């Protein structure tokens, strides 16, 4: 399925204002916009808003060529003094969001704060925007900002959410420690996927104390065919997403093995 | 590159005397300061519990000393209405605004509560000047806004100031009002007169006398 | 123009009119970044730098900017004559510095005269009392009251603001509530005024049946 792309990249625009939704996967130049589950009388892979109005607000989702569907984008045209936009209103885990405290006409606003849950996290004395590269769920909550032109103004707020991808890791041993020279023992790098990611595989290495046992690879067990006393030590792993976007550990389990 | 903002919108309500005597004409009013040359065109609609009404007067404009002109609406309100808890609103339109700006206002919320007026003589200490203080203390009432003025003899006087309602440790209010008086009139009994309007009084008004006992 | 932004605020009048008191102005400075260097204080007392300013570290406060407040003690004798107090505010994120300037009210000081007033015999009826305390006359408007009964303060009171009055001067009134029954059993009240055109700074008046 295609993926529709915002220029500028905020999803909550003041009225007016322009965006330009970009149709994106090439080929074939027939794309079908919808808004609102429902078809659009011009076909470009580019729609251009040119001055936004209540109108335009909605549910975008586009089609080109022999492709999917996108997912849909959720644009909203608003009025007011300062508008808090942001790159995304749902992301997962791992992926960054931009946050912009945007005046109307452009004007000038100073010593700006940006504001998660009511709670003021971030001061500028130069209205600057926000990036969090690196997003998780904690993230997730009501986003508003305020500056100071002629007056403070506040801007309303809006709602982003961050899904966890897997839990932090769990090393486990198929046997309980202390255990006997030459057992066998199968440690287990444990997390499940949160979210339905059709062709989505983790990738798992293991560590003991600081040391490499086995890189990057699909399988979530590693084998110890028969133990070792100098096996004895601190055993742990890592979880990734195959791109690495998404890299979670696991505390450090104590492995006994007795002679 | 100009720092975002536009006209700000102050609303008022009627004088406490106002309110409380039929005869007289209630007015709340709406002001709008900070309207520029480049957007000078203000618009108001008024809402009386919702409701449009059309019977607000525009004063001509003014420009302030800072460049800006202030632009002002007034709307007489009903006697029964004002003290019936009615909500007034002003909307103000003008193209520096990102949409309109909408304010309410109504009478103080809470249960009325009765004004007790007590007069004062003057201290025996105060009695070596040339005038004497008549102090009139107003006390337990609810809510805040009071109308106090002095007579004698069926005539104003005017001689007089009146502290502003202070909030006393039960949630009620109190005030004094102070008559300044050549002393000789207190010295020949004339009779001095503090008058009270307030919600909470019968027939909105009271009043209680002063002066010194004869014999 | 996005900078920290400064105020200064004057002694407490009661701590300029009690010897034994220590008199403060304090400067603070507010919008302070995390980011922001060291905020930097210059104190002039009519123009002449002193050294003996008290500057704290800076606070976070609850919206993530950081206050910073110095404190510089004044002389009961410096105030009342009316030295002027600078405070001079440096930083990165201010291009010029900041400076404020505050002293004593001006004009000629004029003592209040103090009268105390018992209850009306209307108020008799109730189960509390109205003892007050006129205050009237004095200039400027900075002044103290409190009521005290043998030896101990007496807190069920409250007090007028100043208000201005047709010769330029202010009055006020204060009004400490007690229980009937101590008013009628003969207690004595004294409502104690402080003022810098009083003598030594202070007078008080007492009340009773
Ligand atoms: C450009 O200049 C203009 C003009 O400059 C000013 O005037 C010149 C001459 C110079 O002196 C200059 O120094 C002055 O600055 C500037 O205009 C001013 O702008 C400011 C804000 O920047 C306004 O400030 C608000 O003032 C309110 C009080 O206003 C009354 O009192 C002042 C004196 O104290 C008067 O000057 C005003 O005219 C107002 O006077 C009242 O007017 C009523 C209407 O006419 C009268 O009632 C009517 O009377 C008639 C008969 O005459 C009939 O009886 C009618 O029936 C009746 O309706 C009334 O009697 C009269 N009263 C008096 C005493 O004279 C403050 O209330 C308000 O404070 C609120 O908002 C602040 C935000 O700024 C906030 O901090 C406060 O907390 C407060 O907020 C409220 O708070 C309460 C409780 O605390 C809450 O319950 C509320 O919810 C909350 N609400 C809000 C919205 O927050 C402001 O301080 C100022 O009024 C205005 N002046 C004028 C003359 O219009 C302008 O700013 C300059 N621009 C620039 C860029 O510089
Ligand atoms: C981030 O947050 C901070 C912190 O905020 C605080 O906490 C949050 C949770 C909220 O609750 C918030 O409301 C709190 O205030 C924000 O910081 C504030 O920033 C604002 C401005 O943006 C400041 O506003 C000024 O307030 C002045 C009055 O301040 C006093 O009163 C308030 C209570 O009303 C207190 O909150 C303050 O702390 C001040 O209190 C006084 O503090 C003194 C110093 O400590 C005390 O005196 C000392 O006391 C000790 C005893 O402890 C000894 O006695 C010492 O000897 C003695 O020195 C004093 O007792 C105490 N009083 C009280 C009652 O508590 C206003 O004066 C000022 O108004 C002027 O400036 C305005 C421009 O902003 C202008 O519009 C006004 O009209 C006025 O202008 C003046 O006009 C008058 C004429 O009327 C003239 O005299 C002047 O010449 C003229 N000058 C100027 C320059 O214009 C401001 O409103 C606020 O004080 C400050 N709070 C704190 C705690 O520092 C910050 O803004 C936030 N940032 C963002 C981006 O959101
Ligand atoms: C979403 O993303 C955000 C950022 O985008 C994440 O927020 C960050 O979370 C970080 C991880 O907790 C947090 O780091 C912490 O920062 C503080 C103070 O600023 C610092 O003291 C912490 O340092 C400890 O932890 C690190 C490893 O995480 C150690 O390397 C370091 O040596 C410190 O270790 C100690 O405390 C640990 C318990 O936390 C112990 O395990 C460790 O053994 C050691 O313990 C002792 O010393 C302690 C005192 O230091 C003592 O009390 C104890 O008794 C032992 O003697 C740490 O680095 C970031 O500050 C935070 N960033 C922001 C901007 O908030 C967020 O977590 C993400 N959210 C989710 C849900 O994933
Ligand atoms: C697409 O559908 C949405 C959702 O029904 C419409 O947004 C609603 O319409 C107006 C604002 O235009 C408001 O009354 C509602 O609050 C909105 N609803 C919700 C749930 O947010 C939108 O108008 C539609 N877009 C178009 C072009 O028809
Ligand atoms: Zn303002
Ligand atoms: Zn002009
Ligand atoms: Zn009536
Ligand atoms: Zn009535
Ligand atoms: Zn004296
Ligand atoms: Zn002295």
């Amino acid at each position: 399925k295609a993926v529709i792309k915002l220029q500028p990249p905020w999803v909550s625009v003041f009225q007016e204002e322009s965006v330009t939704l970009h149709c994106e996967v090439p080929g074939s130049s027939s794309t079908q916009w919808f808004l609102n589950g429902t078809a659009i009388q011009t076909s470009t892979p580019t729609y251009h808003i040119t001055s936004a109005s209540e109108d335009d607000s909605g549910e975008y989702r586009c089609q080109r060529g022999l492709s999917g569907r996108s997912d849909p984008i959720q644009l909203e045209v608003h009025r007011g003094w300062l508008l808090l936009q942001v790159s995304s209103r749902v992301l997962t885990e791992g992926e960054p969001l931009a946050l912009r405290c945007h005046a109307w006409k452009d004007k000038l606003v100073y010593n700006v704060l940006y504001y998660r849950n009511g709670k003021a996290f971030k001061f500028f004395h130069w209205n600057s925007n926000l990036t969090i590269l690196k997003t998780n769920m904690s993230h997730s909550g009501t986003y508003h900002c305020s500056g100071m032109g002629k007056h403070r103004y506040t801007s309303a707020g809006i709602s982003v959410t961050v899904k966890e991808l897997f839990p932090a890791p769990v090393l486990t041993a198929s046997v309980t420690s202390p255990l006997l020279e030459g057992t066998p023992v199968t440690l287990s790098c444990e997390t499940k996927l949160l979210l339905q990611r059709p062709g989505l595989q983790l990738y798992f290495s293991f560590y003991m104390g600081s040391k490499t046992l086995r890189g990057r690879d699909t399988s979530s067990e590693y084998q110890i065919l028969t133990a070792r006393r100098e096996d004895s030590g601190l055993y742990w792993c890592e979880a990734a997403t195959e791109d690495g976007n998404v890299l979670k550990r696991s505390p450090e389990l104590e492995l006994q093995v007795l002679g | 590159p100009e720092l975002l903002g536009g006209p700000s919108v102050f609303l008022f309500p009627p004088k406490p005397k106002d309110t409380l005597m039929i005869s007289r004409t209630p007015e709340v009013t709406c002001v709008v300061v900070d309207v520029s040359h480049e957007d000078p065109e203000v618009k108001f609609n008024w809402y009386v519990d919702g409701v449009e009404v059309h019977n607000a007067k525009t004063k001509p404009r003014e420009e302030q000393y800072n460049s800006t002109y202030r632009v002002v609406s007034v709307l007489t309100v009903l006697h029964q209405d004002w003290l019936n808890g009615k909500e007034y609103k002003c909307k103000v339109s003008n193209k520096a605004l990102p949409a309109p700006i909408e304010k309410t206002i109504s009478k103080a919320k809470g249960q009325p509560r009765e004004p007790q007026v007590y007069t004062l003589p003057p201290s025996r200490d105060e009695l070596t000047k040339n005038q004497v203080s008549l102090t009139c203390l107003v006390k337990g009432f609810y809510p805040s806004d009071i109308a106090v003025e002095w007579e004698s003899n069926g005539q104003p006087e005017n001689n007089y100031k009146t502290t502003p309602p202070v909030l006393d440790s039960d949630g009620s209010f109190f005030l004094y009002s102070k008559l300044t008086v050549d002393k000789s009139r207190w010295q020949q009994g004339n009779v001095f007169s503090c008058s009270v309007m307030h919600e909470a009084l019968h027939n909105h008004y009271t009043q209680k006398s002063l002066s010194l006992a004869p014999g």
